[PDB]
């Protein structure tokens, strides 16, 4: 089957360089034209960069020539972008796509960049406490850059759970976890939220204590 | 791309019309 | 580079049922029009070329027409699968997207649960005093949320943010946080959010003081 | 200008798209 990967991605200071690389299987990769196509956090999707099946054309738009290049390497069905001078518009999730005709018809799965001056910050956990049921939460609190994950009793709760997404301000991250679980079993019975914030390499266990 | 398929060969004006804008 | 003018933004619909998308051309692209799905996580995958020709393995209630400027794509027998970003692409003068369309299910309407929580040991220790409210597992999509203490409202300070549609019940959940210096949280008693659906006249009311349950 | 290519690649391109001009990768 047709596979195409993007790796590369990253987190990188404004003015900052960063090469992301696509990894091609399952068909003749030197047949084929590829670009590099970014969704911005607005959810529109960018055409970012175009090399030709041989790589003897290239084409970049203006808010990105001069800054970006694109290259391939047809012997390891390796594509590649070198990007330069980096500015926070370019903070997008970045995608690999196959260009047999014009339009597009195989996409990767992307690859995340971050362009930001802030801090690299561990996040403050803090428990949540507030019938048949429950509810119960953590607030994850002062982190950069996203992600976190946040599993409840070691994942092993699963439906009462949902997380809200993470809201920016003042440079940070806050976002914070539910779960709903049955009124027996808490607080005869300990439930704790798992974070992951693996840029700080942290992981944190809060239990969940009543009143 | 137009240079691998058009440039070592003459292509045809149908052929070449598929890649105008 | 053509402008196209995909609508509408959003839209709902039922199981079973069927849906219809249009994007508009600022010139004629006679006929080179492309359509995508785009579901969170993944990459797009490409369903229709040349305005109504299947890309092989695509099911068949998939379809596009339009000719010109003017152009459709329609979901026949909507399945729970077809939810996600759908776009557009012209690639008849070099290549150029639409805004996207997302698509959602239609729901039962249902009121939200609503959970008060005080700030705990660990914050006040720090410095802080964080009062979270939760709004969970209600349709449709918009809500709105006040915050009261001791007896009045209380409109900066706060921050909210708003769950995708549950793929679990279609509902959607919201969490609200009023966040405080830590010296005025043992200011004041009374802590309350009261949360406003279109599933009632009167807002629920969650509210805790100088002992919480 | 001289020209790269022994089939008079960019010459015939203007003859045939004018003025709209041409992308590397045909739509067709």
């Amino acid at each position: 089957e047709v596979q195409l990967v993007e790796s590369g991605g990253g987190l990188v200071k404004p003015g900052g360089s960063l090469k992301l690389s696509c990894t091609a299987s399952g068909f003749a990769f030197s047949d084929y034209d590829m670009s590099w196509v970014r969704q911005t956090p607005e959810k529109r999707l960018e055409w970012v960069a175009f090399i030709s099946n041989g790589g003897y054309s290239t084409y970049y738009p203006d808010t990105v020539k001069g800054r970006f290049t694109i290259s391939r390497d047809n012997a390891e069905n390796t594509l590649y972008l070198q990007m330069s001078s980096l500015k926070s518009e370019d903070t997008a999730i970045y995608y690999c796509a196959r260009q047999g005709l014009r339009y597009f018809d195989y996409w990767g799965l992307g690859t995340t960049l971050t362009v930001s001056s802030a801090k690299t910050t561990p996040p403050s956990v803090y428990p949540l406490a507030p019938n048949s049921m429950v509810t119960l939460g953590c607030l994850v609190k002062g982190y950069f850059p996203e992600p976190v994950t946040v599993t409840w009793n070691s994942g092993s709760l699963s439906s009462g759970v949902h997380t809200f997404p993470a809201v920016l301000q003042s440079d940070l991250y806050t976002l914070s976890s539910s779960v709903t679980v049955p009124s027996s079993t808490w607080p005869s019975e300990t439930v704790t939220c798992n974070v992951a914030h693996p840029a700080s390499s942290t992981k944190v266990d809060k239990k969940i204590v009543p009143r | 791309g137009i240079v691998e398929q058009c440039c070592t060969s003459i292509c045809s004006l149908y052929q070449l019309e598929n890649y105008c804008n | 580079d053509i402008q196209m003018t995909q609508s509408p933004s959003s839209l709902s619909a039922s199981l079973g049922g069927r849906v219809t998308i249009t994007c508009k051309a600022s010139q004629d692209i006679n006929k080179y029009l492309a359509w995508y799905q785009h579901k969170p996580g993944k990459g797009p995958r490409l369903l229709i070329h040349y305005t109504s020709t299947l890309q092989p393995g695509i099911p068949s209630r998939f379809s596009g027409s339009g000719s010109g400027r003017d152009y459709s794509f329609s979901i026949s027998n909507l399945e729970p699968e077809d939810v996600a970003t759908y776009y557009c692409l012209q690639y008849d003068s070099l290549l150029s997207f639409g805004a996207g369309t997302k698509l959602e299910l239609k729901r039962a309407d249902a009121a939200p649960t609503v959970s008060i929580f005080p700030p705990s040991s660990e914050q006040l220790t720090s410095g802080g005093a964080s009062v979270v409210c939760f709004l969970n597992n209600f349709y449709p999509k918009d809500i709105n949320v006040k915050w009261k203490i001791d007896g009045s409202e209380r409109q900066n300070g706060v921050l909210n943010s708003w769950t995708d549609q549950d793929s679990k019940d279609s509902t959607y959940s919201m969490s609200s946080t009023l966040t405080l210096t830590k010296d005025e949280y043992e200011r004041h008693n009374s802590y309350t959010c009261e949360a406003t659906h279109k599933t009632s006249t009167s807002p629920i009311v969650k509210s805790f003081n100088r002992n919480e349950c | 200008n001289q020209h790269l290519c022994g089939s008079h690649l960019v010459e015939a391109l203007y003859l045939v798209c004018g003025e709209r001009g041409f992308f590397y990768t045909p739509k067709t």
